[PDB]
């Protein structure tokens, strides 16, 4: 440690006169640096994750550019923000899930994983040597007694369970659209969940999508393993939506 | 699991007015079997000192390597080569460093001193040492010391004596080698020759 | 002067610590919470920050139990609340293992406050930005405590904290009685929470928990709705 | 597998009231088969986690864990008082389990304690 | 912490790891049984830390 | 503008940026240009190596390392950091081979080294690395592969890459190649030609071309180009300059 | 404060009376005395898994 | 390697050549070291003095010690005797001589007999039961007059006017007990020591104000 | 705790290099069911190694030595390990492991051909090392050393075919002592060639 | 003496063994792993699944082998998630060998590993006490390892059908178990399509 | 004007991507005296120029001894030179003890660079302010290496470091094509003539301000001081 900067704004362990930490808020602002948006919707018997896919160069290999990861055999993920921080947090989550399984003899639940990640992330807020990671994590999975589950955690260390959440630049508009849809009706099948998840992003960004511009991952009760849809299936869903 | 193994050998040292003689056999054995018939036990340290050790072979090798490393360290630090007495004191300290798990090695150091006369030192596996005029070690030391005691001399008569002592001892010992090596330390340097047995 | 407002381990020339005052200011800017001790029970009420339809009711709660007879509510930061709740549960279990009887409320409050005091004396950390309200029932006698970010605890009869708590305190002073019952206390708690509320209160945006000789129980949304309809 | 773990007689050539009642021969060997195993449980567990994590993921993970431990274990009370070890327990994963080190021989109520300055000097490495 | 009733396998694993940690010097042979969401289960633990599942 | 928030690696700008990492990435553009092109059956590297004085040997301070039996590496930026990262990569490959008994896949090695690089942009006790590098490999069951890692810790797969002072012109020149349907023997000449075109002689007195490939010709091994092929490629590039 | 303490103490089991007891038991057996013993339980136990539960 | 240097605790995991639970880590450091001094931990023929007899007593004019070398000249003003293991006696008395020289250099004043005997006893007491075997009589003269102490490897440290250890201890001790006298001249003391050592079955030392001398 | 002997390893020196023969048998104790396993290692272009004793330690040393060779050849500075360097490293490793009472139960034979001169060494678990024109360790160590010693004493200089025939006849005598398969390796100017099983 | 003759610790005879018998036999499409029963038990499963297509059988001390199996399952699952591919049998065998060799002076553990992977097909490895790692066409361990080795070696042939391999393994296990016991023999056939377990009684 | 904030530590990057403390440390090499090192097909030669505090003090020594086949020359600070020399000696000693072979110069210099890179990245440290010239002999023949405070090393055929070494470098570059054929004589003379270009035109080289170190095919590293230098100085010309 080389000391702590002086000011109500330049360090993590210094309270403002009004009683608020500003480095945490700046870490929150750091999420919008990527420029992408993510939407997660929970159905009657399924959970769906949809996100953008931007490939600017032509010499890039599009196979190696992705934002959907896999924690365990039955837990998915999607990250928004700084790429390196997202990957580091993914590795930490994998290690924590493996340790829980070894110690307790059965698979870790989604809420337990989210709580563990949030508890680890809170410690960086109360010490002068470490800094928060600029990313947010959304997990999906299926419980035994309960159905699908959607969870989200933020750099401040706060986590909650939702019915339909979003993150990124267009979070507010996505939240309003999802609120209207859920208030209207919630009983959805597998086809309806994917359709509404795609429609939210389409109508918020005002873009007619293409099969190679999005990536989708689903979890269903019949097949509880995380699965990433292919270009043909994405195109079929898009054609059905257009018709 | 015994970490000690006995290997045969026999060493000797005679101190003169302006010379020193160190001789040893050249056999490696494990009681019954014969490992090699060519393995001298005399090592040259500097231009004016020679060390001869016998016993467990691995301990002998480790001791020689440690001694050479320490000699190099001293030469680098003090900008001069260290003498025979300093080598003897350092070896005594090194040996006592392992009192509770000793080296199974018997050492004899011969060479010249500051005034230019012969010097011979004899040790024990723990580190006790003293200056002598002639000393015999190794397996056959018990049956060789009385002969020397009942029998300073010049270089030629001392060499004659050394040759007859080893030729008499080899025929009555089961660990003596098929060749004898003699190292001569004088003011012009060091020379050595091998005598068939 | 601003020369002493940055470091935690520095005394002002007037003999004051400023960062602890700023932590208290952080506490005083959260959601309101109310605790009232009746003649045969204690009631805790609070607001919740979700106030939306996308929230899942089974995910996260603000009123949490420590033991069969102890529960608590907070006002301030939530991440700092979770770690303290976990430590309190661990301490209660340790006490039960050693002494083979449930921990009294006073001992638990003392140990939690002792834990919180440690972070206000060393350079390189920051104080907890949260305040706690603990209720219990031992030897047929209710208890109500409050613990500050400084590590100092008081025993109360009726208190409020969070946004607009001076008006809540004077409201409670005006309409508190020493011979109340549990239902009257619940009605008073709902009224004093409604005093600082801005929107339309429903059963989906407040939390209520009670503690009597039976144990510590968190009221279901149906019971909260029934109580709300009672006072209109 | 976390509980299974895998020539230091200096001569002063590099106070007897402070140290006493100790001989090299008795401390040459342990008194019980479980003594060293119990004294060094946490160290062995950390070593096992570091080994598996380094073999599976890489060098970065154990280094980051050690850096976090060192950073968080520098804001404690002075050694003559008892600390709480909250954040270290959170990072280490021992915030929801109770072992035999917690209910037996409470370190916060020990029957012996030395002088303050002596302990602070000993921790710094001066003595 | 988890908000729901525990499982038999969790208790079995904790007991096994404890008994193996203390190298069989803690003599305690146990018969463990219970029912959870998966169904009824029954185990058999030994002082040296070896479990065994039987009907 | 980030004045006041750019003295440590653990400080966030008011718009959510870390400026020390940005300065470290800016530092890479102070060195010469290195390119790498992936083709149908191999990967070939090329580095424009400046000459400081005539008193140095032929093989002094090279910029192409042998990480393993099947992996090459090309660097740009501060040299000492490049040596340190090469040592780290060698250690990782050796550890994997010792643990599991076969050659480490390229993606795993890239992930390991990228995470190690990223770990330095989190604490105030160290500073971020100041160098970028590329990795290349080939195998019968996987095919050619190419990756890049930058000081922030982000890795990606590429069909053709360029790092250094003049990456923009090099990328423009590369984007006009149908590298998917050619062979290493036909890519060495193109690499040499691009390097010669990009080089500026006004501000740089002289340079020496450095080349190496890995692929089916070398039977899955990273090797230096033979001298005659280097001479032929240089002659072709010089002729094409006219 | 004690003048012979350098480091803070810890918790857990204590192995202070190991060698003393080791020689004391041998001496008492040699001279033929009795020392307190450890209580033990040896009553039979059983269990079975029926249709939807454990007995 | 800068992140690993910050953590001031070198673990085997952070080093090179690590794989599995072990690896090529214990086979890396095989050098001969740089500088230190320390006895090795516990796991042939050892020279021991068996047929040796010694004698020592003090009187008005100094201390006379005789024996049958077997007497260690620690200092110009300090004398010692060996009995048992020769190597142990030589090593520990060399350490004692070094300590005495350090004391004299620091304090500009010679050490006393009592302090030297206490230092030797403290050094040899740490290894009780390990296997050391030595018995020493320490002679000297300081500001309090002549001194005489007996130190062994069992922790014993006693002071007296007459000591004897060896094979013929009983006979010589009886002779010099019969012939002892505090107010004794130097010549009669020499005669008594010679007669006692003769009846025990020849060296002879004499400590004075300003250092010991050799008589024969 | 009980001890059993090891398989036999033979070695002779001829004009152009060295010849080493080893037994394919697993072990003489309860591990006799692990048949048809090789015990001859090729270290580099001018060094080969034969082992006799415990197999797990042999595999561990094989791993370490192969990694060291790969590490040295990666640099490509023109320097390689000579047979004497391998001999010294093995001796030091054995002695260091022995000093901690956790030895490596092995008895190695090293042969090589560098700078036009052959090499033949011997290392055991206690750190005893030497060089001899012929070596023989294992079950018939005392029944084969004098034979090879006298044969080489009669003719100090031997050819490749003569050395191979002598090794074959010694192995035949050893099998005739107690009643199958073996393999032979040779180091010369060409390199290390291994032929087997026979 | 012990120097030139290269004496060996002889791990397999440290204590007398009176346990069950375990065998693994390779056929064309995969591998067949079986174990017999030979006090109480008779309703116990002696086959421990490590992954979806990898199994193992244990010999020696129960607690030590169970702990080793638990740790190996941990490490293999973590590695498979990290590399994003189905695991290889060689990796599991190496993971067993590391701990079976490092703790040879503390635990009495003997492991046999059988499984299937898309790269090399059905494989069977032996890791007896001491840390040896050898791949074999057929592997025998336990108590009848000396009684049935000659018969198995003489009768065994090259890759056969799954049913013939199951019959051969059952015959060998029955002859091993009726040495002079129990009546329950458990078998498992591992192939690409999946494991196929069955129990033979009476 | 704008540099005052970013040039106080080695853990801070300037807005132009530069570490100013490394560049400041590289300037300590020019505070010493000139040193010249060259090589031929068989031998390697080091020549150094010594300074003295006053007429009643001995000249400071510049050429040190590392092993029987390696020697170094110093230009810069002194404590750093001593520490590096100790490290070199220890590494050579350990390698010889373990493998019974001399340690290759390339491996030694790689170890030096790896050790020196560390203090330029972590807090609470400063870079080594010393530059070295290394001359050795192994299976690949003679070698001349140069080390920099920035943890950079080069493989040279003739190099000069110190104060006002540009003239020596110019002379070496001009006469580079004749070095590989000269024997020990005329090679020491080329080195001395190169070193003489760093002096004012009025004064010359005496026997009390020059040191020579030679290592060869069958000649170990030796240092010639004071009267031992006269044979090499006999044949020099009158500074043309």
């Amino acid at each position: 440690s080389r000391g702590s900067s002086a000011g109500f704004d330049r360090h993590i362990t210094i309270f403002s006169p009004e009683g608020r930490l500003y480095q945490v808020e700046y870490a929150f602002k750091a999420i919008n640096q990527g420029g992408l948006t993510s939407v997660a919707v929970r159905g009657k018997d399924c959970a769906v994750i949809v996100t953008q896919k931007k490939v600017p160069d032509k010499l890039l290999d599009s196979s190696t550019v992705t934002h959907l990861f896999k924690i365990t055999e039955n837990i998915g993920c999607v990250m928004t923000g700084m790429t390196a921080d997202s990957r580091s947090q993914v590795q930490r989550a994998r290690y924590e899930a493996a340790n829980w399984k070894y110690k307790y003899g059965y698979e870790i639940p989604v809420d337990m994983l989210c709580k563990r990640i949030a508890d680890i992330s809170q410690v960086y807020t109360q010490n002068a040597e470490m800094r928060p990671l600029g990313c947010c994590m959304i997990l999906i999975g299926i419980d035994e007694e309960q159905g699908p589950q959607v969870y989200k955690c933020d750099p401040a260390g706060y986590y909650c369970g939702f019915k339909a959440t979003a993150a990124g630049v267009k979070q507010t508009e996505s939240t309003s659209f999802l609120e209207k849809k859920v208030k209207k009706k919630f009983d959805w099948t597998f086809e309806q969940t994917v359709e509404t998840a795609i429609t939210c992003l389409s109508t918020v960004l005002s873009i007619d999508f293409k099969p190679s511009e999005i990536e989708v991952g689903v979890v269903t009760v019949e097949n509880p393993k995380f699965r990433i849809l292919t270009e043909a299936e994405i195109d079929a869903h898009l054609v059905a939506l257009a018709e | 699991f015994s970490p000690y193994v006995f290997n045969g050998g026999t060493i000797l040292a005679i101190a003169g007015e302006d010379f020193a003689i160190v001789a040893s056999d050249t056999r490696l054995s494990e009681g019954f079997s014969i490992h090699t018939r060519d393995s001298p036990k005399c090592y040259k340290l500097t231009d004016k000192t020679v060390i001869g050790c016998s016993g467990f072979h691995g301990d002998c090798l480790t001791l020689t390597k440690i001694i050479e490393a320490r000699l190099k360290m001293y030469k680098h630090s003090n900008n001069k080569a260290m003498t025979t007495g300093a080598i003897a004191a350092m070896l005594s300290t090194i040996l006592y460093s392992r009192r509770f798990f000793p080296y199974y090695v018997y050492n004899i150091i011969g060479g010249l001193d500051e005034e230019g006369k012969g010097a011979v030192y004899s040790f024990d596996p723990v580190g006790s040492y003293q200056r002598d005029s002639f000393k015999a070690g190794g397996s056959a030391s018990a049956m060789l010391q009385p002969l020397l005691d009942n029998q300073p001399l010049s270089l030629d008569r001392a060499m004659r004596l050394v040759k007859d002592v080893f030729i008499s001892a080899a025929e009555r010992d089961v660990y003596t080698g098929d060749a004898l090596r003699i190292c001569i330390v004088t003011k012009e340097g060091i020379r050595e020759e091998t005598v068939s047995l | 002067e601003r020369g002493y407002s940055f470091s935690l381990t520095t005394f002002s020339p007037s003999g004051k610590l400023v960062q602890i005052e700023y932590a208290l200011a952080a506490v005083a800017g959260g959601a309101p919470s109310v605790g009232i001790k009746a003649a045969n029970g204690v009631v805790l009420a609070t607001e919740k920050k979700q106030k939306s339809i996308l929230y899942d009711e089974r995910s996260v709660h603000k009123v949490e139990p420590i033991t069969k007879h102890i529960g608590l509510v907070y006002s301030g930061m939530g991440p700092d609340y979770r770690v303290l709740v976990h430590r309190a549960r661990k301490l209660a279990q340790q006490y039960y293992l050693v002494y083979q009887e449930p921990i009294p409320t006073a001992q638990l409050v003392q140990r939690v406050a002792s834990v919180m005091q440690e972070y206000t004396q060393s350079g390189g950390v920051r104080p907890f930005g949260v305040s706690l309200l603990i209720c219990g029932w031992n030897e047929g006698r209710p208890y109500l405590f409050q613990s500050d970010p400084s590590g100092a605890y008081f025993a109360w009869k009726a208190t409020a904290m969070g946004k607009n708590y001076v008006n809540g305190k004077t409201f409670l002073e005006k309409r508190y009685n020493e011979d109340l019952e549990l239902e009257d206390a619940i009605h008073t708690a709902i009224l004093t929470l409604k005093e600082s509320f801005e929107g339309q209160m429903t059963e989906d945006n407040i939390e209520v928990g009670i503690c009597n000789e039976a144990g510590f129980r968190r009221l279901t949304p149906t019971e909260v709705k029934d109580y709300l309809a009672a006072i209109a | 597998m976390n509980a299974r773990g895998l020539d230091s007689i200096p001569v002063t050539e590099l106070d007897l009231l402070r140290k006493g009642f100790s001989c090299v021969k008795n401390e040459l060997l342990p008194s019980h088969p479980l003594e060293l195993s119990e004294k060094n449980f946490q160290l062995n567990q950390d070593k096992m986690n570091f080994s598996t994590l380094r073999n599976i993921q890489g060098l970065f993970a154990p280094l980051k864990l050690q850096m976090e431990f060192k950073a968080v274990q520098q804001v404690q009370r002075l050694p003559f008082l008892s600390s709480s070890n909250l954040s270290l327990d959170v990072l280490r994963g021992n915030d929801e389990t109770i072992g035999f080190e917690d209910i037996l021989n409470d370190p916060s109520q020990s029957e012996v304690m030395g002088e303050p300055h002596l302990m602070v000097e000993y921790k710094l490495g001066l003595l | 912490s988890t908000g729901r009733l525990p499982r038999v396998v969790t208790a079995n694993r904790m007991l096994k790891q404890m008994l193996f940690r203390y190298q069989g010097y803690i003599g305690a042979a146990l018969v463990l049984g219970g029912v959870d969401v998966t169904g009824p289960h029954l185990y058999s633990i030994y002082p040296h830390g070896s479990t065994d599942k039987l009907p | 503008i980030g004045t006041g928030y750019d003295l440590s690696a653990s400080t966030f700008s008011p718009d959510g940026r870390v400026f020390q990492v940005e300065y470290a990435m800016k530092a890479v553009e102070n060195s010469s240009t290195a390119i790498g092109i992936r083709c149908k059956d191999g990967v070939v590297f090329g580095v424009e190596k400046l000459v400081l004085s005539k008193l140095y040997e032929e093989g002094s301070n090279k910029r192409l390392f042998n990480v393993d039996r099947h992996v090459g590496m090309a660097v740009a930026g501060l040299l000492a950091d490049a040596r340190s990262l090469a040592d780290i990569a060698r250690e990782e490959a050796s550890n994997f081979r010792s643990n599991f008994g076969y050659n480490i896949p390229l993606k795993h090695l890239a992930d390991r080294v990228a995470m190690y690089v990223h770990a330095y942009t989190l604490y105030s006790a160290v500073r971020p690395f100041g160098c970028s590098f590329m990795l290349g490999s080939y195998s019968v069951n996987d095919g050619a592969q190419l990756y890049m890692i930058d000081p922030s810790g982000v890795s990606y797969g590429y069909w053709g890459c360029a790092i250094g002072k003049a990456r923009q012109a090099a990328k423009t020149e590369i984007e006009k190649l149908q590298m998917k349907e050619m062979t290493c023997r036909d890519i060495v000449k193109e690499v040499a030609k691009i390097i010669y075109i990009v080089h500026d002689e006004v501000k740089d007195k002289a340079f020496e071309l450095e080349l190496s490939w890995v692929g089916e010709l070398t039977n899955g091994r990273h090797e230096i180009v033979p001298k005659d092929i280097r001479e032929e490629a240089e002659k072709y590039a010089k002729e094409s300059l006219k | 404060a004690a003048v012979s303490v350098y480091a803070p103490p810890v918790g857990g089991f204590s192995f202070d009376n190991c060698r003393r007891n080791a020689v004391l038991e041998a001496d008492f057996a040699k001279r033929g005395y009795k020392l307190p013993k450890v209580r033990k339980t040896g009553t039979t136990i059983a269990g079975v898994v029926y249709k939807d539960g454990i007995v | 390697m800068a992140l690993a240097s910050v953590l001031e605790r070198p673990l085997p995991v952070n080093q090179r050549g690590f794989f599995g639970l072990g690896g090529r880590a214990d086979l890396l450091d095989l050098g001969p070291g740089s500088l230190s001094d320390g006895l090795s931990l516990a796991a042939p023929g050892i020279e021991m003095l068996h047929g040796t007899t010694t004698l020592a007593f003090k009187f008005r004019h100094g201390v006379i010690v005789a024996a049958d070398k077997k007497v260690i000249e620690i200092n110009p003003y300090l004398l010692g005797t060996m009995a048992g293991g020769a190597a142990d006696c030589s090593f520990w008395e060399r350490l004692l001589a070094r300590q005495c020289r350090i004391y004299e250099l620091r304090n500009k004043e010679r050490i006393s007999v009592a302090a030297a005997s206490k230092l030797l006893a403290n050094m040899v007491y740490q290894y009780k039961g390990m296997g050391l075997s030595m018995g020493t009589m320490i002679c000297g003269w300081d500001k309090r007059g002549p001194g005489l102490y007996y130190v062994d490897s069992e922790g014993n440290r006693i002071s007296g006017a007459t000591f004897s250890v060896g094979s013929g201890s009983v006979y010589a001790y009886g002779v010099m007990d019969r012939g002892y006298s505090y107010d004794l001249e130097v010549e009669q003391a020499y005669d008594l020591a010679r007669r006692a050592i003769y009846q025990a079955t020849v060296n002879l030392y004499h400590v004075r104000e300003d250092g010991w001398i050799r008589v024969s | 705790n009980p001890m059993v002997t090891g398989t036999s390893v033979l070695g002779v020196k001829f004009e152009g290099g060295v010849v080493i023969a080893a037994d394919m048998l697993g072990s003489y104790g309860s591990l006799a069911r692990f048949r048809n396993i090789s015990r001859i290692m090729r270290v580099n272009n001018s060094t080969m190694l034969g082992a006799s004793g415990d197999y797990a330690d042999f595999q561990y040393l094989k791993q370490v030595l192969g990694q060291m060779v790969i590490d040295e050849e990666l640099l490509g500075d023109g320097h390689s390990y000579s047979p004497r360097a391998i001999h010294s490293w093995l001796t030091r490793a054995m002695y260091s492991r022995r000093s901690k009472m956790n030895p490596l139960w092995n008895t190695m034979v090293i042969g090589g051909y560098a700078d036009g001169e052959s090499f033949l060494g011997y290392v055991d678990m206690l750190g005893v090392a030497y060089e001899a024109p012929s070596l023989a360790t294992g079950y018939g160590a005392y029944l084969a050393q004098p034979l090879l010693r006298e044969v080489l004493e009669k003719q100090p200089v031997l050819s490749q075919t003569e050395a191979r025939d002598l090794v074959e006849r010694c192995m035949r005598v050893l099998y005739y002592r107690d009643a199958n398969r073996f393999q032979t390796a040779t180091v010369t100017e060409k390199g290390v060639e291994i032929e087997g099983p026979l | 003496a012990w120097g030139p003759e290269a004496f060996t610790p002889d791990w397999e005879s440290r204590e007398v063994s009176t346990g069950t018998t375990i065998m693994a036999v390779q056929f064309d499409g995969g591998v067949v792993l079986g174990a017999d029963s030979r006090i109480a038990n008779r309703v116990t499963d002696k086959l421990t699944p490590i992954h979806d297509r990898i199994f193992c059988c244990r010999s020696g001390s129960a607690a030590d082998t169970q702990a080793v199996a638990d740790a190996v399952t941990y490490q293999l699952g973590f590695h498979s998630i990290e590399l994003n591919e189905p695991p290889l049998v060689h990796t599991a065998a190496s993971l067993f060998k590391e701990m079976c060799y490092r703790y040879r002076e503390d635990l009495m553990a003997g492991i046999i590993i059988a499984g299937w992977d898309p790269q090399e097909g059905g494989q069977g490895y032996s890791v007896p006490m001491g840390g040896m790692m050898v791949r074999q066409s057929f592997a025998i361990g336990g108590s009848g390892s000396s009684y049935i080795y000659g018969y198995v070696d003489a009768t065994y042939r090259e890759g056969m059908t799954k049913e013939e391999c199951l019959q051969f393994t059952a015959n060998a296990l029955a002859l091993a178990m009726e040495r002079d016991s129990g009546g329950v023999i458990r078998l498992a056939a591992i192939a690409e399509s999946g494991v196929e377990r069955q129990v033979l009684l009476g | 004007m704008f540099r005052n904030q970013y040039d106080n530590d080695v853990t801070v990057w300037s807005p132009q991507g530069r570490i100013h403390q490394i560049e400041y440390a590289m300037e300590a090499v020019k505070q010493g005296s000139a040193t010249v090192g060259l090589k031929s097909k068989t031998h390697a030669v080091l020549v150094a120029l010594k300074r003295a505090q006053s007429e009643l003090a001995a000249h400071q020594k510049k050429i040190l001894h590392v092993d029987n086949h390696i020697g170094i020359s110093i230009a810069g600070l002194t404590a750093d030179a001593r520490l590096l020399c100790n490290f070199m000696r220890q590494e050579c000693l350990d390698s010889r003890f373990v493998f019974d072979r001399p340690l290759p110069v390339s491996r030694l210099v790689s170890l030096i660079g790896s050790k020196t890179q560390i203090p330029t990245q972590r807090y609470g440290r400063r870079p080594y302010g010393v530059g070295l010239l290394i001359a050795g002999y192994d299976d690949m023949g003679p070698h001349i290496f140069q080390t920099c405070p920035s943890a950079n090393y080069f493989d040279c055929r003739a190099m000069s470091i110190g104060a006002r070494s540009q003239s020596a470098r110019t002379y070496l570059e001009r006469h580079m094509s004749e070095f590989m054929e000269c024997n020990l004589n005329e090679l020491v003379k080329h080195g001395l003539r190169a070193l003489r270009e760093t002096l004012p035109a009025e004064q010359d080289l005496t026997t009390k301000n020059v040191s020579i170190g030679i290592v060869g095919k069958d000649l170990e590293f030796t240092i010639y001081d004071d009267d031992d230098v006269s044979p090499f100085l006999e044949g020099l010309e009158e500074r043309p």
